[PDB]
């Protein structure tokens, strides 16, 4: 009920906050001062690097132990992977491009559009075919972000 | 002491029928049902993103919401589901004996930070978070007798006149209409939409 | 339901012409009929006990004392269970029906005690009431401690079973404590007011009482064969106890019996990748079958296409079947289970669609079908197709398993879906920007949402989609043209081909990782642990990379364990402790502690030959059977040891105690017989609950009373003298 | 805004979406001339207001 | 209050070990931790404002 009262008064706080603080969404969590246990993974053979370990933790350890009893809020020493694109300003000068143009093009390529359905309702009389049309899907590997055309 | 409690028979009559009278008042102040609270308090988060696929609904809405269902107290198992016509549900199931309103507060708090990452159409369809149990209680179904009204006429009548006073009554937590209201459909003819150099955009 | 009917009553005068509101599906009248049936069986149980006591004893003003002590303890039980905040349901009403005997026995004890002292001295009620209160005042708080120890420690358990047993426990202990205080404050102060200090009556009923005394004398000279044959019967006793231990493996264990509800579901599912015409044909033929061929037990069929409980689509349907109320379908061949069996063999004759007809469980709040469920999930990311193949392997290996029955996917299988491939570089080289292609595709097929509009006093919405004639087949995905960057028109034939691929229409997840369900139910004879173990043998033959996880009631019954051996061990230990409290010695109360298997043998036999499985009601019946048999044997042993310590021999005090005690013991035994009969053979709503909780109690108590009343003084002498 | 502008874009949207709140007695709403809005949701007795 | 119990020792013993039995059933279900809820309840409202 303390969390209830805090995010009751926070609702009155939010209109005077900026538009962006409202579009982002702010979160309310019960604070615990101590750390109970740090669970971490290492690399014995020296093969996989530090960001690989943070990727594996956020992808496959953070999710299966945050649902269990007792484990409340936490903090990851690192973060997951992300298809990080490194622009190059000389090659942006070379082609008369802009980082806004690369941003608009990448927001145009990997869209997961609702591409409809064959034979969807309302159907013409005598229809016997049904199939869920998959249009474009959002891209997955490095060779598929590597072939975004500007 | 002793003789103040033993010698008086109608004192015992009064105690026995005061027990009976409190019993009668407690009968007319209790609920009547069939079995006690056996099932744990569920909560469902459902939205209908139209014209989509199963993979589209999943990787745009369902994973984005359930990656933020972390750090909820008294959670047992989370189980979601995404259909093919564009509708979905996350069925979060808590432990037995938890408080369902604080439970709904926590689930809504943990999905309001995943709501701005959704597509714009999923947000504009209206995300519903209800706490109701899995069974259907009763189906209120309207029927035209003469035959001058079709399926979507009766469905419009339900959604426009029965649904809004019935979803606010004492006891109803989640509903589902078998149909839809009217919505002014506009059917694009692609030959005439070709004739004038125009797009659906 | 009352508020919904009131809201429709406030909204009904504003219907249009010919607009009727009907109720095709409703699970409230089964609850109303069940509570009315249990309060009716309570009423006729009280009436039959009053009729037996008034016809057999032929005196009204002594029968008036327990028949006014029963509503006091009943309404007190209502108030006490209302003080903790528990609801009137079938469970507390079963507690009241099972507590009728344990509340009537004490009033019969005090009325027979004042009749006996009235026949012995006939003096002033003060000092004789002091003496009679001195005997029975310790005895009533002793049996309160005894029955509290034997019944209350089932309250200290968790889970669904913990909630059910705490309902039963506080109901029986509340009726017990109210019976103790109400008897102590009221029944001497009610039998001491308006009576007469009956004997030597004329005609036929007095001669019948002489015949009853002659059968008592025949008992008196028939127990000589028991008392002289002091050796043999102990081997027969060991035979009975060994038969009980053999018998606990025979009767299968469950949770709660599958009750009748008046509700049947049917799940229509065509060969998928189908349209709505085929599903509508299967649905309409199902409606025609259920309305013209089975109108004797089916009232109205509310069939919904597109919303079975598996998933959603264009190739699914479901018929909400409401059966007729129980006064129009009598007889065991028109139940919901026989209608389900006679409908399933005809639904196999629908060669078009896969139709599965199932009935909902007893508790509707737990789930939506009967049996177990488990979610077959992955962990490593082995692949959706590998997981679908593993689910098919699970289904075929469970359908070949003789410990399961009708395992189901509860999902949809892989069906054709048209993956159009936008030629990206050619489309963008011809000039058309890709956001225009995505807007054209999403609006022309995905039924986009533009803005709202008001009409007739309500804001509704505006959609925007292509024709019903320009999206129906892959030849009509080329009718749509997308504008170039200079006003020209570019078709989809230039930059979009088409490939038919493979995928499932309903994708599931569980704890943040993909999954498939498996629903099912165990064999008609086997328990739930055997179906659990059979799934544990099927899962071991799955590939490496997947893993089972249980859901729903299966999660509780697999993770919690079973604390029923701890239940019986702790309950019998602490009731032994309260017996040693009542008797002030250690070796004496084994002559009541030993009696328990001879009590429960009747419940085991009666639920064996009737086909009633082990559930929570069977264990409640065992506990009340043990309690009432012990409550008879302790009065035997207590008054026998009291007349032994008054200065007489063991066997003579035992014989005069048991002959003086045979009439109240057999009297309250036959009264509890007549109480528990009209729910063990009843027909109506809430059948199987009443059948289980009546059959176990009647069988156990009927063998327990008239066999312990022979054998309790036997090993009483065998453990006190030797 | 007008009265019917606020009533057709704000009040009726929030009334169509606000379904199923605990111990609800009656909701009342009004749209004013200067563009404002007031929905006074009235819960029944004994409802803890947080 | 003892003069009831010098004459009757077995009822005293059975009160004693009923207390022992309830305590032994209480041992096997209590949570074992280090300290009780000494810390005050705290709520941490937090968000990442951009840049």
């Amino acid at each position: 009920i303390a969390q209830v009262q805090v995010q009751n008064k926070l609702q009155l706080a939010t209109p005077l906050l900026p538009q962006e603080v409202q579009r982002q969404g702010i979160r309310v969590t019960k604070a615990v001062k101590n750390f109970l246990m740090v669970v971490g993974v290492v690399s014995t053979d020296g093969s996989m690097t530090k960001e690989d370990l943070s990727n594996y933790i956020v992808s496959n350890i953070q999710d299966p132990l945050s649902r269990t009893k007792g484990v409340g809020d936490f903090q990851v020493f690192g973060s997951q992977y992300s298809m990080r694109i490194w622009l190059d300003p000389a090659k942006l000068n070379s082609y008369q491009l802009t980082p806004g143009d690369v941003s608009s093009a990448i927001q145009a390529q990997n869209v997961q559009i609702s591409s409809g359905q064959l034979g969807g309702l309302p159907a013409v009389k005598g229809q016997q075919l049904n199939a869920t049309i998959i249009g474009k899907t959002r891209l997955q590997t490095a060779e598929q972000f590597e072939n975004i055309l500007l | 002491m002793s003789k103040f409690f033993i010698d008086r028979p109608i004192f015992a009559w009064v105690i026995a029928l005061v027990i009976m009278l409190a019993g009668g008042l407690s009968i007319l102040s209790l609920p009547v049902n069939q079995y006690p609270a056996i099932a744990p308090p569920a909560i469902a988060v459902q939205v209908s993103y139209p014209g989509a696929s199963a993979e589209t609904v999943q990787d745009t809405v369902v994973q984005v919401i359930e990656q933020q269902m972390n750090g909820i107290d008294n959670l047992r198992y989370i189980s979601s589901e995404s259909n093919s016509d564009g509708s979905m549900t996350i069925t979060v199931t808590f432990e037995q004996g938890t408080d369902p309103d604080i439970a709904q507060v926590q689930v809504q708090n943990k999905l309001q930070l995943a709501t701005p990452l959704l597509p714009q159409e999923v947000q504009r369809q209206g995300i519903r978070v209800t706490k109701a149990v899995k069974n259907f209680l009763m189906v209120v179904g309207v029927v035209s007798t003469d035959g001058s009204m079709t399926k979507e006429d009766l469905s419009n009548y339900i959604v426009s006149n029965i649904q809004d006073p019935l979803s606010r009554t004492k006891g109803v937590g989640d509903f589902q209409v078998f149909g839809s209201q009217y919505s002014m459909r506009i059917w694009l003819d692609p030959a005439k939409l070709n004739s004038y150099q125009l797009t659906p955009g | 339901a009352k508020a919904i009917r009131q809201t429709i009553a406030n909204l009904e005068p504003f219907m249009p012409q010919g607009m009727k509101v009907v109720y095709p599906y409703d699970t409230t009248p089964v609850v109303s009929a069940s509570i009315h049936e249990v309060v009716k069986t309570l009423g006729e149980a009280i009436l039959l006990v009053f009729l037996v006591m008034y016809l057999f004893l032929q005196n009204f003003r002594a029968t008036l004392i327990p028949t006014i002590a029963v509503p006091v303890v009943l309404l007190g039980t209502f108030g006490v269970l209302a003080a903790f905040g528990f609801s009137i349901n079938t469970l507390t009403m079963f507690g009241m029906v099972l507590a009728i005997g344990l509340l009537v026995d004490d009033a019969i004890v005090v009325v027979e005690n004042v009749e006996r002292v009235m026949a012995e001295e006939g003096l002033s009620p003060r000092e004789a009431a002091r003496k009679s209160m001195g005997q029975i005042q310790g005895a009533l708080v002793g049996i309160a401690m005894v029955l509290s120890a034997v019944f209350l420690p089932m309250a200290f358990f968790g889970g669904s079973t913990g909630v059910i047993y705490r309902q039963f426990s506080i109901t029986i202990v509340s009726a017990m404590a109210l019976s103790v205080i109400v008897a102590l404050i009221l029944t001497p102060a009610l039998c001491a007011t308006m009576l007469k200090p009956g004997e030597h009556k004329g005609g036929f009923f007095g001669w019948f009482n002489r015949m009853f005394l002659s059968t008592t004398h025949g008992y008196e000279r028939g127990v000589a064969s028991i008392l002289k044959h002091r050796a043999p019967y102990l081997l027969i006793y060991v035979v009975i106890v060994a038969g009980m231990i053999w018998m606990f493996t025979r009767i299968p264990t469950a949770f709660l019996p599958d009750e009748d509800q008046g509700v049947l579901f049917a799940q229509v599912q065509t060969p998928p990748g189908s349209s709505a015409e085929r599903t509508q044909v299967v649905v309409d033929s199902m409606r025609e079958y259920l309305l013209e061929k089975e109108s004797s037990s089916v009232s109205s069929v509310f069939t919904v296409t597109g919303f079975n409980f598996a998933g959603r689509g264009q190739s699914s349907g479901m018929a909400f079947i409401m059966l007729k109320p129980w006064e129009e379908r009598p007889g065991g061949e028109n139940s919901v289970f026989e209608l389900a069996k006679r409908a399933q063999m005809h639904f196999f004759s629908f060669k078009d669609a896969m139709v599965f007809a199932f009935a909902p469980p007893s508790v509707l709040e737990l789930g939506n079908a009967t049996g177990f469920d488990l979610f077959l999930q992955d962990q490593a990311g082995v692949g959706h197709e590998v997981l679908l193949q593993a689910r098919n392997k699970f289904l075929m290996l469970a359908a070949q398993n003789p410990a399961l029955q009708r395992v189901r996917p509860n999902g949809m299988s892989d069906e054709p879906q048209y993956k159009l491939e936008i030629d990206d570089e050619k489309a963008s080289a011809l000039g058309v920007s890709l956001a225009d292609i995505n807007s054209t595709v999403s609006i022309a097929w995905g039924s986009s949402y533009v803005n709202d509009f008001i009409d007739r006093g309500r804001v509704k919405r505006v959609y925007l989609q292509g024709r019903p004639d320009a999206r129906m087949n892959p030849d009509d995905l080329s009718k749509w043209y997308v504008r170039n960057d200079k006003g020209e028109m570019v078709p989809f034939n230039a930059f979009a081909t088409g490939k038919w691929e493979y995928g499932s229409p309903k994708l599931e997840r569980y704890n943040g990782v993909p999954a498939m369900e498996i629903l099912g139910e165990p064999a008609p004879g086997l328990s739930s642990g055997d179906a659990m173990a059979a799934v544990e043998e099927i899962v071991k033959q799955l590939p490496k990379g997947v893993g089972y996880s249980w859901t729903g009631l299966s999660y509780e019954e697999r993770l919690s364990g079973s604390q029923a051996p701890a239940l019986y061990a702790l309950s019998l230990l602490v009731v032994f402790l309260c017996l040693a409290a009542l008797y002030e010695s250690w070796s004496i109360p084994f002559s009541v502690m030993l009696v328990v298997p001879l009590g429960v043998i009747g419940a085991l036999l009666a639920t064996s030959m009737r086909g009633l499985s082990n559930d929570v009601f069977f264990q409640v019946g065992l506990l009340t059977t043990i309690g009432l048999s012990a409550k008879n044997a302790i009065l035997i042993v207590e008054f026998a040891k009291e007349l032994h310590e008054q200065g007489k021999g063991i066997v003579e005090a035992a014989i005069e105690a048991c002959r003086m005690r045979l009439r109240p013991i057999v009297m309250t035994s036959l009264a509890f017989i007549l109480g528990v009969v009209p729910l063990a053979i009843s027909t109506g709503a809430g059948s199987g609950s009443q059948h289980a909780i009546g059959t176990g109690v009647i069988g156990g108590m009927v063998t327990a009373t008239v066999l312990a009343i022979f054998w309790v003084p036997l090993f009483y002498v065998a453990v006190s003298t030797l």
